[PDB]
């Protein structure tokens, strides 16, 4: 109950960086969230656009 | 300047794939400018085949 307060500070930027690496695998109204699925399955000004 | 039949002029425009963008005339992904086109079946066909 104490040591919370360092805890949290260690918490707090732990669940930062999940948050961070997680956005990764979303769409953004994209086909996909993979980067290389979309270039490999699309043309060139269809592939930029998504 | 150049002809072609009628349905590959739907090829000449940036950012197209099929033969005649592929391996005859290329437009770049930045072109700036007109395509113009018309039918010319009076000037370039002959009978026998031009």
């Amino acid at each position: 109950s104490a040591l919370g307060k360092l805890q949290d500070v260690v918490n707090q930027n732990a669940q930062a960086l999940n948050t961070l690496v997680k956005q990764l695998s979303s769409n953004f109204g994209a086909i996909s969230s993979v980067l290389n699925d979309i270039l490999s399955r699309l043309d060139k000004v269809e592939a930029e656009v998504q | 300047s150049f002809v072609i039949r009628g349905d590959e002029v739907r090829q000449i425009a940036p950012g197209q794939t099929g033969k005649i963008a592929d391996y005859n005339y290329k437009l770049p992904d930045d072109f700036t400018g007109c395509v113009i086109a018309w039918n010319s079946n009076n000037l370039d066909s002959k009978v026998g085949g031009n």
